[PDB]
Order: structure tokens, then C-alpha cells, then sequence
């Protein structure tokens, strides 16, 4: 898939 | 093709005018075609759900039928391997895709807490085969079951880590105090003796034969932190690379003008310079 | 390579021949 | 430096904030970032390491080639599971995920064997004032250096 | 929810984005434009 | 105490082998290029994607739609974007590839076009042909050809 | 720009000169279209509508997607300069000046307090060797927090929490141009609401089917 | 001394859009029978930072007359 | 012209020879 | 129950905004019907050229043979109150510094120090060109001096290519180029906005034929 740094996922 | 034009002009906008929701939301005047389209959507949803269910389930049944020195030492060895691989403070998560549509957080991948805190030395060398290992151990004068079970358990963890990477998503996080220290260390402290000896040396040894290389491999090796410098020609239509190791060191890569070129030239962290020709060479031509 | 269509039109083209 | 806007200064911040989405009528922040900051913190090149480097490589190539030809043949007919994040420093890998997310393709340069590659690896002054006033150059519509003027004058001659 | 005490008064379009002039400057400029009206 | 000598020997052996690894990678890339340019002239690779044949022209909007439809995976680039071309497979089975030169790619779609191109593309091809040897060819060639007619 | 380069612009009938004694049906409108007694107008595909209108070719570019420079005239289409032979620095710099170095790879990643601290403050202070005034730092922080309103509201409206249409109208009120293209915002609210209810009952009947399909082989 | 022009050689469209947005935001409408609304702490802080809150010390009515 | 008289009072001294 | 409550507060303030817009539209209709008849229409853009980033489908309003512009409704009502409390706070601080003596002196000393710092900062980027034997300044900080209102007078060569700018309290006529200012701030208004913010501030300007 892709790198999903927390600003994408956590917030 | 004659009917398809009118099909676009007067059927599908009229369809969405019938599919306009001022009539749809009122259930008391649902037309027969309206509930017919409702049933069509229901049947399509059922078919798609059943198909994706069986398609997800089938390889799991396939692998089920195909299938049918403490663990702390394993954790420490995986920790050591990951500390060898990537720098400190970068924590990388394997956030696993469930079949249902949710995102499951496992807590056993070594990419998270590896950073968190006469036979051991030799046994930690898996890049070299056990044949030369036992050959040089007989040159030392020093157990085959333990090496056998090391091999078995590394095969097990290799298979499990291969299976975990079929459908997963990944999350980085840096160590902004450590990363800012690295910026102060390697951006401000990179004091190589090679300050400006790149473009001039090419201008002297132009008589060398530098072979050709493609754009995409130039990108794929520039990103890799394998190249020592990048050189721009004054017409911006040739670019003479100068890496750190290879035969030859320098080549010629012909270039398309796009910004992502310059973006990866930046993010790789390579030496950027432009050769300046004189003002006669464009009058000699 | 820079072919000239009449009414003064300059068109850049591919390599050669 | 106009080619690669990350400097490896304040124009970066200005393009980060203000340029990103009519009049917008505010250039004062540019100058406020410019002068609202005060600094408080051998022309002789050496080709010696360059020559010694190619000397090292030409030395190493012979033994590496002997081992390679002892190992490999070519016939006529773990680490991070994300390739960029290996042997890249902290600040180099910092913005790496930022480019990985939007553009996903590395192009993964590995494959060789097509019809073009049947080989296979095997591993083992009265009017002068009026003239001054008359000239209608108020529409410039130019949009370099006087040295370019000299070289272009030579080209014209 | 912590900034939302001001956000409910900050949802009013973009009012802190067009204020860089005093009233007098605005009036001066206004009378210095053309007299079409 | 002598196991550190073993560690150093293994490190040196790993250095040698990974030197050889990257060196063989370069070996394969230059040998691949040499075999490519050797097979190009003989015509044994005629018709494939490495020697395509001309076809009808195309517009910007058709290129945009084929970009939405993920057909574009090979290009031919030259001259700062004023002349470009693309290559398409077709089904005659027999899979053949044809080149189409795009017409008047206007000014400012490229940073959006390269937004999709860079994600579909596997290999771009960039041609380097300067102006001055072409012009020398024009003058000498018209001289010799018209003297041949004479 | 009037078709953005896509070319498939939407079309609409604006006014209809109906005859005295008829009803505004669809076939009468089509018959007026035959004799061109209705105002046929072009709407851009840049405007996205609730009802997809007929998308045909754009007449301003004839389907190509570009307008030729009509400011250039046939009498002055040629120059006299031998600039084309000596490839200049200024042409390359100009053709690269319209490439924008697209910054989207950092703007989206910028939405983090620590990461914003780094990129906005720490990197210029380290590279430049200067130190900011407190007014400069506070104005940077204020403009940043002011800019983060739209992404905070997008995240809050993405929860599908009850009463999300009010935050949807807040999003369409704060910034028009960006809200005209955000895929989270739905054009027709009853459309999405009743389709959601219909999908719920559809997965109910799908469960019925998938549960009575397992009671016949025994 | 001081001089001006009514027809300057500047760009044409920018003046039209500036005037049109000036009409769209201001128009001519004043108001007097209105009580002032309090700004939040954010607008108040920005007004503090921009320095537009300074009392009109330039006017020699009473602010500068004693000084 | 309060700023003008203020600057008249507090004239400075900068070299900047370039 | 807090998020739904906040969205209901948003809803009631939006309903207030729509009521405000509707009654302002009604007031505009009642005030402007004395001239002509409304001709509301979405006139299609006659330009076909605006690639400079301007919005589309401008609305031309006719009330007879005249011109009128539709304004914003709630924004004007908020701006009136905000400027009103600006005036009230300024007047309260004025009368307060009229009451006390020490705080007014401290304030005027702070103004003195800030003006000194601003002028020093704007003269930190000057130089003397001895090839032409004149004084030149970075045009980059030329707007910044305008922000403090540091400009004395403006002398303009025609074609708008070079400005000669006077400093308040100084006898020099600094030479600044405007082609470079355009090359720097073409995205931020260019010299059009520069001359416009000379004109808005009521600075003395004059054009010459050099
Ligand atoms: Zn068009």
C-alpha cells in the first residue's frame, strides 16, 4: 500500500 | 456510434432527472421503475458482497489445506537486525488490513520497539553460510542441533513475515529531537574535502568516454544514496553523474525537464552544481 | 527538423529524416 | 538555487503559507520575515582525493572481477520492507515518506528478460526636449544582463 | 472543542483575511477611484 | 578473543561480495544497453515497442482520457515538450505497439500530466539531437543532392 | 480554460419559448431544440452539478482542449533572431518557471504540531543562522492556526456524526473554491441519506440470502 | 510637488477587480445605531501583533499637544 | 509629520560602504 | 451530545446569517426600485482570456440603465461592530493616557524606540554606488518602509521602471529599480499594488520625463 503517517490516520 | 450520442444526450441526463431525489425521498409515490432500480441496486450489492467474500476466503482455505534459544532471544536478534538496518528513532508500523473493513493493530512487529530498551559473536552472522562458518570454526577449535533449529525458526519467521505483507499499511514516525540533531550534524557538518572539484574536473577530462544510462535508473540510483554528486550542463540537456563506487564512476544521463527530478535530487542529499561555459561557445556554434 | 509551413509557420520536429 | 527551493530562505515560508489557496493584497509579511530576523549564530581546489579514488577503484576492480567470474555466469539464450528507507540518513529519510505517499512508483528497476534480452544470469537642442517628451515607450512588454546585449550585438553583426 | 469557543465566531467567512487597512485609508482610496458609481 | 578476527574477516568478505553485487548490477545495465543498441539496427526487433511505426495524430483530450484509462505506459520525449509521442499496444494473438505523435501540447498541463504520467510510466525515452550538426547536414546535403540532379 | 482541457462540457436549456396551449414537458423541449427555439447554453464541467447534464465537445477548442494564441497574428508569426541555434539559458529557465515545483508533498504532511514546528521555525533558524523575533514567530503561529481551520472542519465533517450537514454548510461557507471540489462534501443530502438507509436494508436482505443459502444442503 | 493621473499606464483588469471587490465588501453602507460586538482572543491578539491598536498619537488635538 | 520630527531628533550613523 | 450541540449552534448562526442576507436583499430591493427594473442574470464571461486566476461567471446587475454591485451581508455587519470597538478601545486608551501621566510617557517612549528600530532596519540594507555615484536601496524592503509610513515623497520616471524615493528626515533621493520589484512580487500585486498603496496612504507622488 502506502506510508500513512499519523496525521492521515490518527487525525 | 450513432445511437450512443443520443444515449448520452437524452437518456442518462433524463435518467438522473428521474433519479433526481425530490421524487425518491417521498416513499408514498415510489414508481414501479423506481423500486425496480432499488431492487437492481440490492441485487448488485448482494452479488458483489458474496463474490468478495468467497474471493477473500478461498486462498485462506488453500493455505489451510497446504499447511494441514528462548523466544526472547528471537526478539533480541530481530531487534539487533532492525537496529543494523535503519537509524534510531524512526518507528515504522505494520497496520494490518482486516477482511471486514477495519484496521487491526498488532503489537509484535520488530519495527516498533527495537529502539525501545565467544559463541554469541560468531552465531550472529547470517549473511555468511554455515559451511564456511564451520570451516573457520575448525580453524578456531570450538552443536549442530542448535544451528539446525536456528535455521528452522528463521524459516518460520520468514514465512510469517511474508504472509503478513500481503495486505497491510505502513506508518512512519521520526524522533524530531534526534532528527533535528541529524540536520545539525549532516547538513551543517558535512565538511568534505571535495568542496568544488566536480564541474572543473569534467571540463578538463571531457576526453573520457562516459557511457549512457537511462533517466529512470538514474532516479533509482540517485534516490538510493549511492551517488556522490550531480552535475548540470549549461543548456540543461545533459547531466554528468558522479557516484561514489562503480566502473566507471561517471556516465551521461539524458534528462526530461520535470520538477520531481529536482525534488529527488534534493531529498537524496547529493552535491548540486552547474558547469558554466564561457560566452564564445554559443557564438562558435 | 524545423520545417516551415507556408504563411510563415515554424514547426519543430523529431530527430532527422 | 532557484532550481531547488529547499536550500539544503524566507521565500520557502512565504510560498508555504501565503501562495497556497483575488487581490490578496499583502506583501508586508514577506519583508517582516525578511528584516524581522537578525543573524546571531581558500580558493585552491584539490583533485588529489579524486585521483586517489579512481586509483582505489581500478585496484579493487581486478579482484572483484576475479571473484565475480568465479561465481556468476551469463548465458546467451529483514530490512525495511520499503526500499527507499535503507542506507538513508535520518534527515534524508525524513522527507522520503513525504514523497512516497503522493507518488508510489519507484519504477522498481529490476527486470531484464524480454525479447531484447535473451541472456540470463546464473548465480552459484530646441527639438531635443520635445523628442524626449514624445517617445511612447510606456508600454514595456519586455518580460538579463547587458553582457547578453553585447553578445547579441555581435550575433546581429 | 477547545478552540471551538472562538471557532463559532470564526466560521463567519474569512473576516481576518481582508483587514489590513484602517477606515480612513479605505475612504481615501474609495474617493480616489473613478466617478462611475 | 579471536572471534573478532572472524567478525572482521566476515565483514571484509561481505564488503567484497556486495561490491560484486552492485558491480554486477551495473554490468547488467550497460550490457543490456549495448545489446539493445546492437539489436536496434539489424531489424530483428522490428515492430516491437523498441522500434514502433507511425500512425494517426492525437489530441490533448484523448491523451487525457487515455491517462484516466491507464493505457499510457511508454513515451518518447524531445525538445522541451513541444514535440512528444506515446506508444500503445494493440491486439491484431499478435500484440503490436504503435507510436502516435501528440499535436500541440499547449502550455501548462504538464505538471498535472506528469502527475499521472510518473505513476503509470515504467521507462521514458529522451532523444538528444542538437541543432548545428543537423544544419551542417542541411547545407552539405542540399549541395550534394542538387549536384547529383545536375 | 472554459473546458479545462477535458472538453466534455455540460449543456443546458435556459429558456423555452413555449406555445400558448402547451405544457413544459420534455418532448416539447426536444422539439424546440430541433428548431432552435430554446436557449442552448454551455456550462463548464468545472462546475459539478447534482444532475449530470449532457457532456459534449467544447466548441471553443473543437475537442482538442487548447486555444491557439489569437494575439499572435499571421503577419508577425516569424522572427529574425538566430536565437534558435544557440540554446539559451533564459528559454530553459522560462520553460521551467511554469513547472511550479509542486509543493503538495509537504503541505499535506505539514498538519502536525511538532512537524510544523520543525519545518516552519527550526529549519530556517538552523540553515540561516539567524533568530526570529517573537512577533515573527507568533504571527507565523497565528497564520498557521488560522489556515488549519479548513482541515479541522474537514476532519470533523468526515466523522458522519449526526447533524453533519451544518458543518457541511460551514465548509461551503468558509471557502467557496476549495469546497467546490472536495469529495467529502455531497451535493445532494437526501440522495446520500436515503441511499445509506437503502444500503442498510440491502445488506439486511443480503444477510437473509446468505443465511438461508446454508439451510438447503444437509 | 505632489501630482497624480486619472488614466495611469498600469494594468487594466486588476483595477476593475479591486474596485468590484471594494463594492462587494464595503459598498457605501454606514451604520450608527449599532452596539459593537466583542472580538475573540484570536482576532484581539492578531490586532495586538499588527500594531494597529496604537492610539492616534500623530493628531495634535490632545495626544501630542502636551508632548 | 510627528514621525518626521522624531527622525530629525534621532538621526543615525551607518557606513555601509559598497 | 457536545458535537451535535455545536452543530446546532452552527445551524442557528447560519439561519441568522440567511435571515440577515434575505432582509438586506429586501432592503436593497426597496431602496433601489426608485431607479429602474431588476435584470438579474448570469452573464457568460465575454473575456475568454482570464488565465490569471479570476473566478468565473460574473454577475452583471441592471436596475434600468445603471450599474450596481451586490455586497456581502453578514460580513459588513460584523466589520461595523469590529471597527466600532476598535474606535472605542482607542478612545478609551486615549482618555486613560490623558488621566495618567507616566504610562503615556512610557507609551510614547516605546513608540520612539520602535520607530528608531524600524528606521535602522530599513537603512541597514542601503549602499552607495560609486560607478554612477548615487545612493541605492534594496527594493525588497521598500514596501516595509511603507508599512511604518517611512516614505517622504515619490518621484516617478515615466514607463514606471525606476523610482526615486525620499526618506523622512533625510536629504537623499534613493534610486530603486522596479523591474526587479515586479520580478519579485508579480504574484503579490507587482508595481500596480505598489503605486496603489502609495496612492491609498495619501503620500506625495510626482511623475517626471527623464
Ligand atoms: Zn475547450
Amino acid at each position: 500500500x502506502x506510508v500513512y503517517v499519523l496525521v492521515i490516520k490518527v487525525k | 456510434h450513432h445511437e450512443l450520442t443520443r444515449f448520452k444526450n437524452e437518456t442518462v441526463p433524463s435518467f438522473i432527472d428521474w433519479n433526481k431525489w425530490e421524487h425518491w425521498k417521498d416513499i408514498r409515490n415510489w414508481d414501479g421503475k423506481r423500486v425496480a432500480a432499488l431492487f437492481i441496486y440490492a441485487f448488485a450489492l448482494l452479488l458483489s458482497c458474496q463474490r468478495v467474500y468467497v474471493a477473500i476466503q478461498a486462498p485462506r482455505v488453500e493455505r489451510e489445506r497446504r499447511e494441514l534459544p528462548s523466544p526472547g532471544n528471537i526478539e533480541k536478534f530481530k531487534r539487533n537486525m532492525w537496529r543494523k538496518a535503519t537509524p534510531k528513532g524512526l518507528k515504522l508500523k505494520r497496520f494490518i488490513e482486516a477482511p471486514d473493513g477495519t484496521l487491526v493493530h498488532d503489537s509484535s512487529y520488530v519495527g516498533e520497539n527495537a529502539w525501545d530498551d565467544l559463541k554469541k559473536i560468531i552465531g550472529r552472522n547470517a549473511r555468511i553460510q554455515t559451511e564456511a562458518k564451520k570451516k573457520l570454526s575448525q580453524d578456531l577449535g570450538v552443536w549442530r542441533e542448535r544451528l539446525a533449529t536456528w535455521k528452522e525458526m528463521l524459516e518460520r519467521e520468514k514465512l510469517s513475515e511474508q504472509l503478513n505483507s500481503s495486505a497491510a499499511k505502513y506508518v512512519v514516525e521520526f524522533d524530531m529531537k534526534e532528527v533535528e540533531k541529524s540536520l545539525r550534524e549532516d547538513v551543517i557538518g558535512r565538511t568534505s574535502e571535495t568542496e568544488g572539484t566536480r564541474a572543473l574536473w569534467i571540463s578538463k577530462r571531457w576526453w573520457r568516454y562516459r557511457p549512457k544510462l537511462p533517466y529512470t535508473y538514474f532516479l533509482q540510483k540517485l534516490d538510493s544514496s549511492e551517488v556522490a554528486a550531480v552535475v548540470f550542463t549549461e543548456d540543461l540537456k545533459r547531466l554528468y553523474v558522479t557516484m561514489k563506487e562503480g566502473f566507471p564512476l561517471e556516465y551521461i544521463v539524458d534528462i526530461p525537464l520535470d520538477p520531481y527530478l529536482f525534488e529527488t535530487i534534493c531529498n537524496a542529499g547529493v552535491e548540486v552544481d552547474l558547469l558554466q561555459k564561457r560566452q564564445i561557445h554559443y557564438f562558435m556554434k | 527538423l524545423t520545417v516551415l509551413i507556408k504563411r510563415g509557420i515554424l514547426i519543430l520536429i523529431h530527430k532527422k529524416a | 538555487k532557484g532550481l531547488l527551493p529547499i536550500p539544503m530562505i524566507n521565500r520557502l515560508i512565504v510560498s508555504l503559507l501565503y501562495l497556497t489557496k483575488i487581490r490578496s493584497f499583502f506583501s508586508d509579511r514577506w519583508s517582516e520575515l525578511h528584516l524581522g530576523s537578525n543573524p546571531t549564530e581558500e580558493q585552491d581546489v584539490s583533485f588529489v582525493p579524486s585521483r586517489r579514488s579512481e586509483n582505489k577503484e581500478i585496484v579493487n576492480i581486478f579482484k572483484i572481477i576475479t571473484y565475480l567470474q568465479n561465481t556468476v555466469s551469463i548465458h546467451p539464450i529483514w530490512l525495511n520492507p520499503v526500499k527507499p528507507f535503507q542506507r538513508s540518513s535520518l534527515i534524508s529519510s525524513f522527507s522520503k515518506a513525504n514523497r512516497l505517499r503522493f507518488l508510489n512508483n519507484p519504477h522498481h528497476f529490476c527486470f531484464y528478460c524480454n525479447k531484447r534480452f535473451p541472456f540470463y544470469v546464473e548465480k552459484a537642442l530646441i527639438s531635443e526636449i520635445s523628442s524626449k517628451s514624445l517617445h511612447n515607450l510606456l508600454l514595456s512588454e519586455e518580460m538579463r544582463s547587458p553582457n547578453v546585449r553585447e553578445v547579441l550585438y555581435s550575433i546581429l553583426f | 472543542x477547545x478552540v471551538x469557543x472562538x471557532l463559532l465566531n470564526x466560521v463567519f467567512x474569512x473576516x481576518x483575511l481582508x483587514h489590513g487597512r484602517x477606515x480612513q485609508x479605505x475612504x481615501x482610496l474609495y474617493n480616489l477611484m473613478x466617478x462611475f458609481x | 578473543k579471536l572471534r573478532e578476527t572472524e567478525r572482521e574477516r566476515l565483514s571484509n568478505m561481505e564488503e567484497l561480495e556486495r561490491k560484486a553485487n552492485v558491480q554486477l548490477e551495473r554490468q547488467l545495465v550497460m550490457a543490456s544497453d549495448w545489446s539493445r543498441t546492437l539489436l536496434t539496427m539489424r531489424g530483428k526487433l522490428k515492430g516491437t515497442e523498441w522500434d514502433p511505426e507511425t500512425s494517426h495524430r492525437i489530441n490533448f483530450s484523448d491523451f487525457m482520457k487515455l491517462l484516466d484509462s491507464n493505457s499510457v505506459q511508454y513515451m518518447e520525449y524531445s525538445n522541451y515538450g513541444q514535440t512528444i509521442s506515446v506508444i500503445l499496444p494493440y491486439y491484431k494473438k499478435e500484440i503490436i505497439f504503435r507510436r502516435h505523435i501528440v499535436d500541440r501540447m499547449p502550455i501548462d498541463g504538464w505538471n498535472d500530466v506528469w502527475k499521472k504520467l510518473h505513476q503509470q510510466i515504467v521507462n521514458v525515452e529522451v532523444f538528444n539531437v542538437d541543432v548545428v550538426p543537423a544544419e551542417v547536414y542541411t547545407t552539405v546535403a542540399t549541395f550534394v543532392v542538387w549536384s547529383m540532379r545536375l | 480554460t472554459m473546458c479545462k482541457g477535458t472538453g466534455s462540457v455540460h449543456y443546458q436549456i435556459k429558456d423555452y419559448n413555449l406555445r400558448s396551449g402547451e405544457k413544459p414537458t420534455a418532448d416539447c423541449v426536444a422539439d424546440a431544440i430541433v428548431e432552435n427555439r430554446a436557449e442552448l447554453v454551455h456550462l463548464p464541467s468545472s462546475f459539478n452539478h447534482s444532475a449530470p447534464l449532457p457532456s459534449k465537445d467544447c466548441p471553443t477548442c473543437d475537442g482538442t482542449g487548447a486555444m491557439s494564441c489569437t494575439e499572435c497574428k499571421n503577419k508577425l508569426q516569424v522572427r529574425i533572431s538566430a536565437d534558435d541555434i544557440m540554446e539559451p539559458p533564459w528559454k530553459a529557465y522560462n520553460v521551467l518557471k511554469k513547472m511550479d515545483y509542486p509543493y503538495e508533498h509537504i503541505v499535506h504532511s505539514m498538519k502536525d504540531p511538532s512537524i510544523a514546528n520543525f519545518w516552519l521555525i527550526t529549519l530556517p533558524q538552523i540553515v540561516g543562522g539567524f533568530d526570529y523575533d517573537e512577533d515573527v514567530k507568533k504571527k507565523i503561529w497565528w497564520q498557521y492556526e488560522e489556515s488549519m481551520r479548513y482541515d479541522q472542519l474537514r476532519d470533523l465533517v468526515a466523522k458522519r456524526n449526526p447533524g453533519w450537514e451544518y458543518l457541511q454548510d460551514a465548509l461551503v461557507s468558509i471557502d467557496p473554491v476549495r469546497a467546490r471540489e472536495d469529495p467529502v462534501i455531497v451535493k445532494n443530502v437526501p440522495y446520500y441519506k436515503a441511499k445509506k438507509s437503502l444500503e442498510a436494508e440491502s445488506q439486511k436482505k443480503a444477510q437473509k440470502g446468505s443465511r438461508q443459502r446454508k439451510w438447503w444442503f444437509f | 510637488e505632489i501630482h497624480l493621473k486619472i488614466v495611469p499606464p498600469l494594468d487594466k483588469v486588476f483595477l476593475r477587480w479591486l474596485a468590484r471587490d471594494l463594492q462587494r465588501v464595503h459598498g457605501f453602507k454606514p451604520k450608527n445605531n449599532t452596539r459593537a460586538i466583542t472580538p475573540p482572543d484570536s482576532y484581539i491578539e492578531f490586532m495586538r501583533l499588527n500594531g494597529s491598536l496604537d492610539v492616534d498619537l500623530d493628531d495634535p488635538d490632545l495626544a501630542h499637544l502636551f508632548k | 509629520x510627528f514621525l518626521n520630527n522624531l527622525l530629525k531628533v534621532m538621526v543615525x550613523f551607518l557606513x555601509x560602504x559598497x | 451530545r457536545d458535537s451535535v450541540d455545536f452543530s446546532l449552534r452552527i445551524k442557528k448562526r447560519l439561519e441568522e446569517s440567511k435571515k440577515l442576507q434575505r432582509d438586506l436583499q429586501n432592503r436593497i430591493r426597496k431602496r433601489m426600485k426608485k431607479f429602474g427594473e431588476e435584470k438579474l442574470f448570469v452573464q457568460k464571461t465575454p473575456e475568454g482570456e482570464a488565465v490569471k486566476g479570476f473566478p468565473e461567471a460574473e454577475v452583471k446587475w441592471m436596475f434600468g440603465e445603471k450599474e450596481v454591485v451586490v455586497p456581502k451581508a453578514i460580513q459588513l455587519h460584523l466589520r461595523h461592530g469590529w471597527k466600532k470597538w476598535q474606535e472605542e478601545a482607542k478612545a478609551d486608551l486615549k482618555q486613560k493616557l490623558l488621566e495618567d501621566v507616566d504610562f503615556g510617557k512610557q507609551y510614547i517612549a516605546q513608540r520612539q524606540e520602535q520607530v528608531l528600530l524600524d528606521r535602522d532596519r530599513v537603512v541597514s540594507k542601503t549602499w552607495y554606488n560609486e560607478d554612477k555615484s548615487r545612493w541605492e536601496m534594496d527594493p525588497m524592503a521598500v514596501p516595509y518602509a511603507v508599512s511604518r509610513k517611512l516614505i517622504d515623497s515619490a518621484r516617478i520616471r515615466h514607463d514606471y521602471a525606476v523610482m526615486y524615493v525620499a526618506l523622512k528626515g533625510d536629504d537623499k533621493e534613493f534610486y530603486v529599480d522596479i523591474k526587479e520589484y515586479e520580478m519579485l512580487f508579480e504574484k503579490f500585486g507587482g508595481f500596480d499594488a505598489l503605486y496603489l498603496k502609495m496612492l491609498a496612504c495619501g503620500i506625495p507622488t510626482s511623475v517626471h520625463l527623464m
